[PDB]
């Protein structure tokens, strides 16, 4: 940041919330219960809806 | 390989020229599970419902 | 111009000491686009007599 | 190299850095016999004398 475009900190935070909001979307579609969400396309699976 | 601008002696080294400090980006995903159902808010944990 | 970047990584849930095990995002690779120009010339003629 | 760091935060290739409108040049060889003697004004294309 001493020899860039002085500015990184707006270009940094606006990737990180679409990283989150991608992470998130990821997890509620699919999800297999290891440490995340249980994601509505195998979710469906289970109670063998299909 | 290069010869940018050889045309017919002031040539230069580095591509003297100028640059565009403005960022774009095309489309980006439709978050459509993002908006689903309220936020319902804990105060705890570990909620329970019966 | 920006590329996709693109997730991150869920708690293992039991982990609340130091490190929580965070994961990091994707390197987003700021790349260069650039631009060239061609030209264009065409020639008339006539003479005098005509 | 230029493209530094690489874990994690977003940084660039080439063509970051800032330029210099300046031009500078080496102490050349002073000048002297060049300009030392003195000059004769003609008008014709030979000169005759006695």
């Amino acid at each position: 940041e001493e020899d860039a475009i002085f500015s990184l900190l707006p270009l940094l935070r606006k990737r990180l919330i679409e990283a989150h909001a991608v992470s998130i979307e990821e997890a509620f579609m699919t999800g297999d219960g290891s440490g995340k969400p249980k994601g509505l396309l195998t979710l469906a699976s289970e109670d063998s809806a299909k | 390989a290069v010869n940018q601008s050889s045309s017919v002696e002031v040539s230069s080294e580095s591509y003297e020229t100028i640059f565009s400090q403005r960022i774009i980006r095309d489309l980006q995903k439709e978050l459509v599970v993002g908006a689903l159902f309220e936020e319902l808010p804990m105060s705890s944990k570990i909620l329970t419902m019966l | 111009v920006e590329p996709d970047a693109g997730k991150a990584t869920w708690v293992a849930a039991s982990t609340y000491g130091t490190d929580t095990t965070t994961g990091e995002e994707v390197k987003g690779a700021l790349k260069e686009i650039h631009f060239s120009t061609y030209k264009l010339a065409a020639k008339s003629f006539i003479t005098d007599e005509t």
